[PDB]
RNA sequence: UUGACCUCAAAUCAGGUAGGACUACGCGCUGAACUUAAGCAUAUCAAUAAGCGCAGGAAAAGAAAAUAACCAUGAUUCCCUCAGUAACGGCGAGUGAAGCGGGAAAAGCUCAAAUUUGAAAUCUGGCAACAUUUCUUUUGUUGUCCGAGUUGUAAUUUCAAGAAGCUGCUUUGAGUGUAGACGAUCGGUCUAAGUUCCUUGGAACAGGACGUCAGAGAGGGUGAGAACCCCGUCUUUGGUCGAUUGGAUAUGCCAUAUAAAGCGCUUUCGAAGAGUCGAGUUGUUUGGGAAUGCAGCUCUAAAUGGGUGGUAAAUUUCAUCUAA
RNA sequence: UGAAAGUGAAUGCAGGUGGGAACGCCCUUGUGGCGUGCACCAUCGACCGACCCGGAAUGGAAGGGUUUGAGU
RNA sequence: GUGAAGAGUUUCU
């Protein structure tokens, strides 16, 4: 905290203080009886066709294929990974 | 054409400006309206004060940040800490904001104060009259519209008249302090990058 | 007002000043300041220059309030305090250094321009350039930075 | 055969409701061209004119999926400023916001997502009774029955939190009458003063003499320029109705008023909106520039997830917010 | 000042030269000699920013330039 | 949408 107006630490020092924790900022959080219902409905229901067919390139170990296909399903390349580490998991417990 | 001196003309006046002109011939009406308006207010909620306590902030940017203003209410920290609950400041007049947070404790301790200060100088009528409950006043008799920034104002920051000169200030190069910072500033990340490259060379290179 | 006007004393002469041959016609050479670059070139070129072109990068949201350093050289340094601080300090000898807060007075920075008085003083700025610092520590005052 | 449920019908069934007019302002859809660019197609006119749908006394917006990058601010709206600026534009003609700051005004909240499960505690309608009224015209209460509702009506919660708990803290609305008043007030005003003389004139309200009142010499009428002829103007209390806890010891005095909230330490949890976000493309629009917003189509989510941080992409952090 | 990151105006009486208002002093009556010299113009310099250099991880300080700015 | 044949863990006719 160099106290001036340029550096990494700028800016005035002052006595921090630990801020209270935000209720809005928990969500993202999964909770215990959320995740049970995703599982039943899970159950319930099945994959998509197009989670079906990324599953079947990951068990063909086209991980490359398999990106490229959940990328353009789902749109960002964020979103493809999770996906992709979603079925990995799925498939791995399944083995 | 253009053939005279002065600048380029530049008026947006292509479109039907004159079916939207604003004409001010209503403003004293208006500052009359507005004072009998607020007149009527100060009357029917007399003797509650005109305007509700307002805690102490600073504005946001670098332009702003030494001078201090008024903020819209006092947060649920200052309120915890001055000992009012957030139901019962509403009731008694003091606005309550969920969303403004205390970083500091100098912030945090400047509006305690005030609301310190705005609960010493509050009378509160008993809800039952002659029965004074806890907090109520027993000497409402003496109750009068008053200005709460007549007692409790907004104060800005004070500056130091003076102070000896030390070595350390003598030794300081603040300008060169300026320039390193600055230089610092842009380039750490270039420089902890490099770092890091040739320490994963270096193992890469070890294995 | 109007009877001082020009249109009064020119009353009873046809053309109104502007001329039997030429008249007074609707725009004859175009609307605004179009034409610029073809037949008001003559004009544009010789009194506006650099008006036609693109030079420099653009910056999308541009906001000032981090820009913001008004500057203030040194000859107006002791200008800010009251006038009896100045009585105070200026020209005497005291144990301590008169504090001049110049971001408190308005600006950002503070540059080295005119002299200062052999007296020590504390100038607290954001940002001071290298003759201003140099001036301040010949004089005998300090520079301290603040945020 | 019947009943029940589900779905769908009919009735001049019982009770209701909508249309249409007004468009200055307001919320949207649709939507030009004249014109400027000295021509003209993008642009401009203009997100305007015309057309269409929909409200109120205001409408809309509104309590952040907001700014900022700070010592940080803090619902919405409007004014000044930002600013003719950032930016857009055959970068031509032209167009053109936003953060901060000052001011006006300020007010916060409600659902869905919870098992009440030791008792659907919820609501509408018919009938009857009892109240009430701007009011025989209005608005309710109670009892009973029938329906709605478990494919979820009530209660505590809405993230600012909160629930399950743990241990000690305090306990409250409606009828009358007086004094001061407060909207309409109107039994209406104690509400002041020359119409004296002479001249002219058809008429004096003109001129002159002598006066008068003024908190009233604003204005109008009267046979010509009238403070004192008339209405008025200025000043100024009161008979009345109603809002009558709008207030005070609203006293006086009925039961409002025995269990609902109140903060406190400790933990365990903390349910939070889907063809929605987001991605691509197309059209339109915007200052929004490898898309500002809107819409069509294709793909189509997730849970420390998702949106935003104004240059497209990947990766690692940080800040802020919590959409559908 | 630069597109910008940024930097940011006294060697000196805030400089020298020429003309120059006004004033003062001497001449000795000449369209006079001397001393300063406001305004303004011309000119030689100094300083700030930009550009081009030498170049003595980060910094550009003394040293410079045939230049450039709507600067001091 | 549902199935049967031909074919270089998959879909072309």
């Amino acid at each position: 905290a160099p106290g001036l107006v340029v550096g990494l630490n700028k800016g005035k020092t002052l006595t921090k203080r630990q801020l209270p924790e935000r209720p809005s900022r928990r969500k993202g959080h999964l909770s215990k009886r959320t995740a049970f219902v995703r599982s039943i409905v899970r159950e319930v229901a099945g994959f998509a066709p197009y989670e079906r067919r990324v599953m079947e390139l990951i068990r063909n170990s086209q991980d490359k294929r398999a990106r490229k296909l959940a990328k353009k399903r789902l749109g960002t390349l964020k979103r493809a990974k999770g996906k992709i580490e979603e079925l990995t998991s799925v498939i791995q417990s399944s083995r | 054409a253009i053939h005279v001196k002065g600048q380029l003309p530049n008026a947006h006046f292509h479109k039907d400006w004159q079916r939207y002109v604003k004409t001010w011939f209503n403003q004293p009406g208006r500052k009359l309206r507005r004072r009998q308006a607020r007149q009527t207010k100060a009357a029917k909620i007399a003797p509650r004060p005109v305007e509700a306590i307002r805690p102490a902030v600073k504005p946001p940017t670098i332009r702003y940040n030494m001078k201090v203003r008024a903020g819209r209410g006092f947060t649920l920290e200052e309120l915890k800490a001055a000992g009012v609950s957030r139901r019962v400041a509403s009731t008694i007049g003091i606005p309550v904001d969920h969303r403004r947070r205390n970083r500091s404790e100098e912030s945090l301790q400047r509006n305690v104060e005030r609301i310190k200060v705005y609960l010493a100088h509050l009378i509160v009528f008993p809800r039952k009259a002659g029965q004074p409950k806890k907090g109520d006043a027993t000497d409402v008799s003496g109750a009068e519209q008053t200005d709460v920034a007549a007692v409790l104002p907004i104060t800005q920051e004070a500056v130091e008249e003076a102070k000896p000169i030390t070595e350390e200030a003598k030794n300081f190069n603040a300008f060169s302090t300026l320039s390193n910072e600055r230089a610092y500033a842009r380039y750490a990340g270039a420089r902890a990058a490099f770092q890091k490259k040739r320490a994963e060379e270096a193992e890469a290179k070890k294995k | 007002p109007t009877h001082t006007s020009k249109t009064r004393k020119l009353r009873g002469h046809v053309s109104a000043g502007h001329g039997r041959i030429g008249k007074h016609r609707k725009h004859p050479g175009g609307r605004g300041k179009a034409g610029g670059l073809q037949h008001l070139r003559s004009h544009f070129d010789k009194y506006h220059p650099g008006y036609f072109g693109k030079v420099g990068m653009r910056r999308f949201h541009l906001m000032k309030n981090p820009l913001w350093r008004p500057t203030v050289n040194l000859d107006r340094l002791w200008t800010l305090v009251p006038n009896e601080t100045r009585e105070k300090y200026l020209g005497k000898n005291t144990e301590v250094a008169p504090v001049i807060n110049v971001l408190q007075s308005g600006y950002g920075k503070v540059l080295g321009k005119g002299r200062l008085p052999d007296t020590p003083v504390i100038i607290q700025t954001r940002y001071v350039s290298r003759r201003a610092e140099e001036k301040i520590k010949q004089a005998g005052g300090v520079v301290e930075l603040i945020a």
